[PDB]
RNA sequence: AGCAAUAGGAGCUU
């Protein structure tokens, strides 16, 4: 939940997500890129 | 000073150069009953200035 | 930020008496007096005046804390005498001595001119 | 009826 990775406020209008949130976003990007290889051409040096 | 009677012992007496250091009690005295907590841990915050 | 006012030494509140007398029951014919808003100036004067009377058996004073402007005095007397009357007697005696001292100082100062 | 985080630096008392 976001409780474990709460956002914060820097100068009254700005917010950056916690490290865990950006890490989960990077994992999601990686997952979708994986799901873009077993659907089309993938010469075995991109799947790995 | 209280009685004006002489002291039985003599007192080492004279001028000496003393210094006023930056550590004042009024810059250190802190108490907290209840106050702001941290967002993540919900535990009391850290700092005299932050209560 | 915690410093009390420098005028509470001498300004008597309206709810605080100047003087309060309680008896010491342990020994016969003894009383405990607490003087509020006074210090060593009155205490030592009264103590050394009272200590020289024949009928005064015990007299003493203390200032329990220097940060509080009061003192407490224990005074015992013999069977017939009451410590209160001896206290007024000592006060009157010091007043008379001070009056004589003042008169002699003024005459001496005039003569010095 | 609500006052960010992370770092570095200098210090206090042992």
């Amino acid at each position: 939940p976001p409780q474990v990775r709460p956002s914060i406020a820097m100068d009254e209008t700005t917010q950056g997500q916690d490290d865990l949130t950006h890490k989960l976003s990077d994992i999601l990007k990686a997952n979708i890129n994986v799901q873009k290889l077993e659907m089309d051409g993938s010469p075995q040096h991109i799947i790995n | 000073g209280h009685t004006g009677k002489k002291l039985m012992a003599q007192v080492f007496f004279g001028p000496t150069y003393y210094q006023r250091l930056r550590h004042m009690v009024d810059d250190k005295i802190h108490a907290r009953a209840r106050g702001p907590v941290q967002v993540l841990t919900r535990q009391p915050v850290e700092g005299r200035s932050r209560d | 930020m915690n410093a009390p006012d420098r005028f509470e030494l001498f300004i008597l509140p309206d709810d605080v008496p100047k003087l309060k007398i309680t008896p010491d029951s342990r020994v016969p014919n003894c009383i405990i007096i607490k003087f509020e808003r006074e210090d060593h100036t009155l205490a030592n004067l009264l103590r050394e005046e009272l200590a020289l009377y024949p009928d005064v058996t015990f007299v003493a004073y203390k200032v329990e804390h220097p940060l509080f402007a009061n003192f407490v005095m224990r005074l015992q007397t013999e069977e017939g005498t009451r410590p209160k009357q001896a206290l007024e007697r000592a006060c009157a005696s010091i007043i008379n001595k001070l009056k004589t001292l003042d008169h002699k100082f003024n005459e001496e100062w005039n003569i010095k001119n």
